[PDB]
């Protein structure tokens, strides 16, 4: 195919940091960029610096009071915002750092500009790895996310595209995005997540949607330690059936790195190839694509996997050696472009996944 | 030149010294570059929208921000106040409790009866029975409502949680011992598949998880009943072999009677035993919370008649 | 002293306790049937049958006293911690319009029923004469009997998720956070 | 066919406490409180495992929104808040009634996180220190670049620099310096450059330390089942465990003679197990020399007689039935366990050999700056020396005692990518196998049972009577409480079936 | 439960007589 590929990257995105012990670091994106620049993929891609978003653009989803709080909160004056902190959940889990508003604006601008370029036809694949914050829901900060740039990008895409498909492969359920479009039948969400006593708490097999959006939300709950073959055997038939009986006009794919092995907070057992196979297979359909980077807390693994996925999007397969980037020492033992799956036990069983797939197909029978 | 810059790092070091020789001995054994992006970043701005005194609250007895009084050691929340005080709209003045201000301003111990009788005669024209209570309410601090310990205790399956919440009887590698009875030694046979599927230490992949429901102790496979994980933090898991106790008839609501302490629990048996229009409150063998005795043999008839009736009306 | 609250009303009270403290729901205010409406219906329906001037006037005295006591003590001892946010919002909206708050015209039939459950505990902390304690208790018992007779038109079983005319409304995460976190 | 139906349902459910609930549901429907859908769903959960009663039920009663569990509905008054940018389309597609708030979906109990070994924690700490250094250094470098541009322009993206200057200037003078800058830049630039030099020196040294720390811990982190395998194998490789496994399979089968089925697709792993066993027997200071020779001869003779492999090829590298007691079965189970583990290691021999031999090295900085031959200096790096035979040699070293367990495990982890963790206890399993063989030869009952086995097996041509008398003869020596195993063997394809006759022969 | 069988037989005969 050799599609035209846009690529959005603000050089200042890596200079914003959460707390010292926080598991979320934007710096990962910076390192990913190195692995893309030193592999000579700039000669294959057009690199844009997306214009940062404005308050009224974020207010297409969030409330005015929430954005007003975000744009003025600062670790120097948090004691002047006590009711707001407990109301909007901007306390300990999602903290306040120096550049919260600027980081959120950079992410939202990247996502909206990628959607706009998809709309106008300047490209058919847009990549923004500063986005993917899919936990904030219109009035509160959840799961390290403050602004739901996925919602803004999908809203922009809805202007020119009738239907949109959203695919989430992070270990956590896409709570914010599914909640934002739980009633409409023009944005179909499909989330493959780990369900149990896990952080989202939501996203069960019987959360198919309410009203006109009934049977337009897909939840795939999985057990711990799932491997490449099992994840592929679940991901491929479900996505194929969605593309057959729903026929989206555009696709958005959240390429969270929590599904990778050795993650700080995740419990899955996917390798680099097992996690890029989803991206490659979904790209193999031929519809306009947006790719965003959400979860991932082992910086080297997610950086290497993002570089590999970008290479795959550019129709080329990268070599295992590393090109001597700036952050070389991060890559440890053998400095290979690989992520090793562990030997952990895989709990998912063919009968359980057959039951889940049968339920999902029965629910999807009423989408065409 | 500032010297206090070197405070601390995650390395436990001033970020200027080095490997911390103790750490040395602990942790030792014995296609161009990126400076080109700035000249290739074409700024994209083609967006469609581009043109646009204690630690507990004295009212609720919980933890939080408090507004205590200087004279009475009784901290209060902000919503736990009458009227609630917005923290931004501080009074900025001498603040005292209702009881505190009553005891600090109108404290006439030798003449309070005069005020009491004055209020009594002021309310005597219209409402004399409530006059004492109307006077007394101003002498008490704001409080949170609580059931008075005898509404609670008439239902034995109801208890008070930590912060006063309502709790009921639903509050709560390769492991081969989970399939053992742990009480008799017999394997736990799943209700649906009729197998234990213990697997083997050579091939743990052949084992299937089992759950042993909390209410009736029937063991279930996590793959038989579709369920991702076990239950360890939430309410007691209930197997799907129990009565609903809450039915939304097509809308209308039906509920099962709560459990009553056996002293007040009256029982009755109908003399008909052919057909009784009674609720789902039965027992298999003040007149509002009775427990009927359904006399199981009757049900075999009852159910049948209904479906037979349903077989005739739908026939025509 | 010895208040014989019917079993059904006790179950209703414990159901309200569960609904507020566990399911995180609040009352749909202003209520469809406030305290004033139900008390006036009781007074109109019952006092027309009595003939003794004392028995007919003391009923009105008791009703007026109950209204005044409810007005005085709802904001003091009749609300849980979760429901204080609704009270504060009502107070703010009332002060916006210079109208003093009248809880007997806002709340209804479930906060009154929870008003007469601590009345035995409320009288005990007074100097009330025993010849009037029995009168108050008997009047309350008569009112409770009347309420139990008309129980299906003040406590219905309706789901908030299926009808906006239900007696209870769910609380938003922001509402619950402000109420139980600050 | 209806009262009989009720009797059949009562028998099939088989529990009074569940039949009572079934009757409660049936009555709840019978009083016009339950609809057809829920009634059939409950009857499917009760009798749906059967296909006769439930189908007749469905064809006899003329049977012929979906709100999610995690979503609430908010009142209309709690919906309309000012959203300035929301247009008509942005109003129609968004949902404002239903909210999830994971606190509600967790039953106010919280969540259970994953369990991570201490090696993963060490890696996370190293990553945290690396991120701190890189974040501070890059921010300071960007501020230096901006100040350099300004200085170059003065010869004749709004809070990063302020944060950098605040971090550098800690005497609360930083605000004054920033304000002076907004209206004196060279001094800030040179101080930032000096700080950059200091931080980069410290980063280089700490990078050395971090690399040498990560080298000894990274591969242990992915060894999830390997770290607990020793204790788990010690607990789970007992006689009671195997008896429980075979009895559970028997119980499952009976609820509807080949309880266990092993296939042997190779004939040379036996020789490797023999080599390991004789190595242990020679090394162990727990048997006398006559006992050692007895053990060796008994092992060789037993395997030759069982598998019909050879009598001389072992020393230079029809359907049969064995009626066995517990000791013989446990010894055979130990043998099968060792063979299965070795076969699993052998199956992937070519792939692992190619991976080790075709192991590329990066020339940019590995061979130029940082050389790590810690596992190569000791020769445990599988260069040449086909991985199966090298693993066997290392196992012999471990059993002999000149190779520590730590380095053996590390070599296996590095050579097999944590896919060979079941060899961690090869020495102990071989020791247990030798002990079980000795117990088999030092007990009169087992000795006589295997004497009968030898006689019947060497007969090799018997009528149908043997299966009786053999059993009876074996039953002549077994008690009335111990259990009996019928190990069938097909030599034509080297396949071993095992059946569990606990006490079903009396 | 024999009287149950008698009741079932008689009632079913009555239903079929109804649908003669
Ligand atoms: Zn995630
Ligand atoms: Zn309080
Ligand atoms: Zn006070
Ligand atoms: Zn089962
Ligand atoms: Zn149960």
């Amino acid at each position: 195919d050799k599609r035209r590929v846009a690529y959005f990257y603000d050089a200042d995105v890596g200079n914003y940091a959460y707390g010292a012990g926080h598991p979320m670091k934007p710096h990962r994106i910076r390192m990913a960029h190195s692995l893309i620049m030193n592999y000579g993929l700039y000669k294959k891609m057009e690199i844009y610096r997306a214009k940062p978003a404005t308050k009224q653009e974020m207010c297409q989803f969030h409330t005015d009071e929430y954005i007003d709080f975000l744009s003025r909160v600062t670790p120097d004056n948090l004691e002047m915002f006590k009711r707001e902190s407990v109301k909007f959940n901007v306390g300990d889990d999602c903290p306040v750092f120096d550049g919260l508003y600027e980081y959120c604006s950079i992410s939202g601008g990247g996502s909206m500009e990628g959607a706009a370029r998809l709309n106008r036809g300047k490209c058919d694949v847009a990549v923004n790895y500063a986005g993917g914050l899919h936990h904030a829901k219109k009035s509160e900060a959840s799961g390290f996310c403050y602004l739901n740039d996925i919602v803004l990008g999908i809203i922009e895409l809805l202007r020119y595209h009738p239907r949109v498909l959203y695919i989430d492969i992070d270990v956590h359920h896409g709570d914010g995005v599914e909640e934002a479009f739980y009633t409409t039948d023009r944005v179909m969400t499909c989330s493959f997540h780990k369900y149990g006593e896990f952080f989202p708490g939501t996203g069960e097999l019987r959360d198919i949607g309410v009203g006109a959006g009934k049977n337009y939300a897909v939840n795939v709950p999985l057990r711990d330690g799932i491997d490449d073959a099992t994840y592929r055997s679940v991901f491929e038939p479900v996505i194929k059936k969605i593309m057959e009986w729903y026929q989206p006009s555009a696709v958005v794919l959240q390429c969270g790195g929590d599904s990778l092995s050795g993650d700080r907070l995740g419990c899955f057992n996917l390798s680099m190839e097992g996690h890029a196979n989803c991206v490659n297979y979904v790209k193999s359909f031929g519809i306009p694509m947006m790719v965003v980077g959400g979860g991932g807390y082992t910086m080297r693994n997610v950086a290497r996997t993002w570089c590999f996925e970008t290479g795959l999007l550019n129709n080329v397969v990268l070599d295992k050696d590393l090109p001597y980037n700036e952050y070389y020492e991060y890559y440890g033992p053998d400095y290979k472009l690989s992520v090793r799956p562990s030997n952990m036990f895989n709990v998912n069983t063919p009968e359980y996944l057959d039951k889940v797939m049968t339920n999902i197909f029965a629910n999807l029978e009423n989408t065409k | 030149t500032i010297s206090e810059d070197s405070k601390v790092s995650v390395t436990g070091l001033p970020l200027n010294k080095g490997p911390s020789e103790k750490i040395k001995r602990e942790s030792l054994w014995n296609d161009l570059k990126t400076f080109l992006t700035e000249n290739m970043t074409e700024e994209s701005n083609i967006r469609s929208t581009i043109g646009w005194n204690e630690d507990f609250c004295s009212a609720c007895n919980q933890s939080g921000s408090f507004l205590c009084c200087d004279t009475c050691p009784k901290s209060f929340h902000f919503l736990c106040l009458d009227p609630p005080i917005d923290p931004n709209n501080l009074p900025k003045g001498d603040w005292h409790c209702n009881e505190c201000k009553f005891k600090i301003f109108i404290n006439n111990s030798m003449a309070t009866l005069k005020k009491i009788e004055s209020n009594f005669i002021k309310q005597n024209n219209n409402v004399k029975i409530f006059a004492k209570l109307l006077f007394n309410i101003d002498s008490h601090n704001p409080k949170q409502f609580q059931l008075p310990n005898y509404i609670k205790e008439t239902f034995p399956a109801v208890k008070t949680g930590s912060r006063g919440q309502y709790s009921d009887e639903n509050d709560k590698s390769y492991n081969p011992d989970t399939h053992i009875d742990s009480n008799s030694g017999k394997f736990l046979i799943c209700y649906k598949c009729n197998q234990t599927r213990l697997g083997s230490w050579s091939h743990p992949e052949n084992s299937r998880l089992i759950m042993t429901c909390d209410y009736c102790q029937t063991p279930w496979h996590l793959d038989c009943v579709p369920r991702a994980s076990f239950k360890n933090l939430g309410s007691k898991w209930k197997c799907p072999l129990h009565s609903p106790t809450k039915v939304y008839k097509k809308y209308k609501v039906w509920k099962k009677q709560r459990l009553i302490n056996k002293k007040n629990q009256l029982y009755y048996e109908p003399l008909q035993k052919i057909g009784y229009q009674n609720n789902g409150n039965i027992q298999i063998i003040n007149q509002d919370f009775k427990i009927t005795q359904i006399d199981e043999n009757s049900i075999k008839y009852d159910f049948f008649d209904k479906i037979y009736k349903s077989k005739m009306v739908q026939k025509r | 002293i010895s208040l014989q609250i019917p079993i059904k009303l006790k179950s209703v009270l414990v159901d309200d306790w569960e609904y507020v403290t566990k399911d995180k729901k609040i009352c749909r205010l202003p209520a469809d049937v406030t305290v004033e409406m139900v008390l006036n219906k009781y007074e109109h329906e019952v006092s027309q049958e009595l003939e003794s001037p004392g028995s007919q006037s003391q009923l009105s005295e008791y009703c007026a006293g109950l209204k005044l006591y409810f007005d005085k003590c709802l904001g003091n001892m009749l609300l849980y911690r979760l429901e204080r946010l609704q009270y504060d919002e009502l107070l703010k909206k009332s002060s916006k319009d210079q109208k003093p708050l009248v809880p007997i015209r806002i709340y209804g039939a479930i906060h009154l029923l929870r008003l007469i459950s601590v009345l035995p505990e409320l009288i005990s902390s007074t100097t009330m004469d025993l010849q009037s304690c029995q009168l108050l208790i008997k009047q309350t018992e008569d009112f409770l009997v009347w309420l139990l007779m008309h129980v299906d038109e003040y406590f219905n079983d309706k789901d908030p998720n299926r009808s906006d005319d239900a007696l209870y409304v769910n609380t938003s995460s922001q509402y619950e956070g402000v109420a139980l976190g600050m | 066919e209806e009262v009989t139906f009720f009797e059949k349902a009562k028998r099939y459910i088989g529990n009074k406490h569940l039949y009572t609930e079934f009757l409660k549901i049936l009555n709840l429907y019978s009083q016009d409180i339950l609809d057809l859908d829920d009634l059939v769903e409950k009857v499917d959960f009760y009798l749906g495992s059967n296909k006769e009663l439930f189908t007749w039920f469905k064809n006899f009663v003329g049977y012929q929104e979906a709100f999610g569990p995690s979503y609430k509905r908010l009142p209309k008054s709690d919906t309309f808040m000012p959203c300035s940018g929301r247009d008509d389309m942005c109003w129609e597609v968004l949902n404002d009634e239903w909210v999830g708030h994971p606190v509600w979906a967790s039953e106010d109990s919280g969540f259970i996180a994953h369990r991570k070994n201490q090696y993963e924690e060490t890696l996370f700490k190293i990553e945290e220190e690396r991120h701190e250094y890189d974040f501070y250094i890059e921010s300071n470098l960007r501020t230096i670049q901006c100040l350099e541009t300004i200085v170059n322009k003065i010869e004749n993206s709004m809070t990063i620099y302020k944060k950098v200057i605040r971090k550098v200037y800690d005497k609360e003078r930083g605000f004054e310096i920033i304000d002076a800058l907004h209206e004196t830049a060279p001094v800030v630039l040179k101080r930032l450059k000096q700080k950059d030099e200091e931080w980069r020196r410290a980063q280089r040294e700490w990078n050395k330390v971090w690399r040498e720390l990560e080298q000894k811990v990274f591969f242990k982190s992915l060894d999830h089942l390997g770290l607990t395998f020793k204790q788990a194998d010690k607990k789970l490789l007992t006689t009671k465990q195997l008896i429980s496994e075979i009895s559970s399979i028997k119980v499952d089968q009976t609820n509807k003679k080949s309880q266990l089925d092993f296939d042997f697709p190779d004939k040379n792993i036996f020789y490797d197990i023999l080599c390991l066993a004789d190595t242990f027997i020679t090394h162990t200071t727990a048997y006398s020399n006559p006992d050692k020779e007895r053990l060796k001869d008994l092992l060789k003779y037993f395997i030759s007689l069982f598998f019909s492999i050879s009598f001389e090829k072992i020393e230079e590298s029809s359907i049969f039935n064995l009626f066995a007691n517990t000791n013989i079965y446990i010894f055979f189970r130990h043998w099968t366990t060792i063979y299965e583990r070795l076969l699993e290691i052998k199956q992937m021999n070519e792939r692992v050999t190619k991976e080790i031999n075709t192991r590329s090295t990066v020339t940019f900085a590995k061979d130029l700056d940082l050389l790590s031959s810690q596992l190569s200096e000791m020769g445990l790096d599988f260069v040449g020396e086909d991985a199966y035979k090298q693993v066997l040699r290392l196992s012999r070293r471990l059993i002999n005692g000149d190779l520590e367990h730590q380095w053996f495990e590390e070599s296996l982890r590095q050579a097999y990518n944590n896919k060979a963790f079941k060899l961690y206890t090869i020495d102990k399993v071989t020791q247990s196998l030798v002990k079980h063989a000795h117990t088999l030869m030092t007990d009169a009952k087992t000795a006589e049972i295997m004497a009968l086995f030898v006689k019947d097996r060497n007969a090799s041509t018997t009528s149908a009577k043997d299966q009786i008398i053999y059993r009876l003869q074996v039953r002549s020596h077994m008690s009335n409480t111990e259990n009996m195993f019928r190990i069938e063997f097909d030599k034509r394809t080297l396949h071993v079936s095992i059946q569990y006759i606990a006490l079903d022969d009396l």
